């Protein structure tokens, strides 16, 4: 969020003012980018412990238990499991 | 080229435009004798901006750099350092102006 243009809407004589106040504008993106830096460290250790991703072998043999539900749907141009589209339903 | 000031001088006029001084002499018969020597010299104007200025252990800046230069510098004033790690960095936003 920029501070700046958020208080004093594309006008010097906010701006003008909002200098007298600091870091207030500035320190705001520090706390917002700090925000938003993590956000991705989230996404980052949760997701990606993983070294190399793996895939499935062509044919599946597991003894009788069907992950054809959890594995990535080969056909949807992004390969999300049947279930996966479920929830991107659900969300909004 | 640090410029120490010399004189802070009352002087309360504006000075909107000027020419330089000149130092020339006469010569005597030859086949009068004006513009001694050869004589040229360097011109620029002011104008604000922001530098971040980096004293020595001595106080003697070396290293200065303007903000505004390009949308490189405008981020080495954002860090304050002349040392920019690697990675990305949020310089100052832009917007598109009114036709
Ligand atoms: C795993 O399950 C999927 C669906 O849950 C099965 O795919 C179905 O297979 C039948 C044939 O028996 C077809 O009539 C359906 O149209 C298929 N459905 C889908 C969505 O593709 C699959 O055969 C099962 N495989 C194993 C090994 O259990
Ligand atoms: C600085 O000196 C200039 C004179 O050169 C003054 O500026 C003039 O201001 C009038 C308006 O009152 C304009 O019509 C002129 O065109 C200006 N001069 C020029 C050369 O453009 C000015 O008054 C002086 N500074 C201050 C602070 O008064």
């Amino acid at each position: 969020v920029d501070c700046t243009m958020y208080i004093c809407g594309d006008s010097t004589e906010c701006s003008n003012l909002l200098l007298q106040y600091g870091s207030f504008c500035t320190q705001l993106n520090r706390a917002l980018t700090g925000i938003a830096v993590e956000q991705d460290k989230n996404t980052q250790e949760v997701f990606a412990q993983v070294k190399q991703i793996y895939k499935t072998p062509p044919i599946k043999d597991f003894g009788g238990f069907n992950f054809s539900q959890i594995l990535p749907d080969p056909s949807k141009p992004s390969k999300r499991s049947f279930i996966e589209d479920l929830l991107f339903n659900k969300v909004t | 080229s640090a410029l120490e000031p010399l004189v802070d001088l009352p002087i309360g006029i504006n000075i909107t435009r000027f020419q330089t001084l000149l130092a020339l002499h006469r010569s005597y018969l030859t086949p009068s004798g004006w513009t001694a020597g050869a004589a040229a010299y360097y011109v620029g104007y002011l104008q604000p901006r922001t530098f971040l200025l980096k004293y020595n252990e001595n106080g003697t800046i070396t290293d200065a750099v303007d903000c505004a230069l390009d949308p490189l510098s405008e981020t080495k004033c954002t860090l304050k350092s002349f040392t920019v790690e690697k990675g990305i960095y949020q310089t100052s936003n832009f917007r598109v102006q009114p036709t």
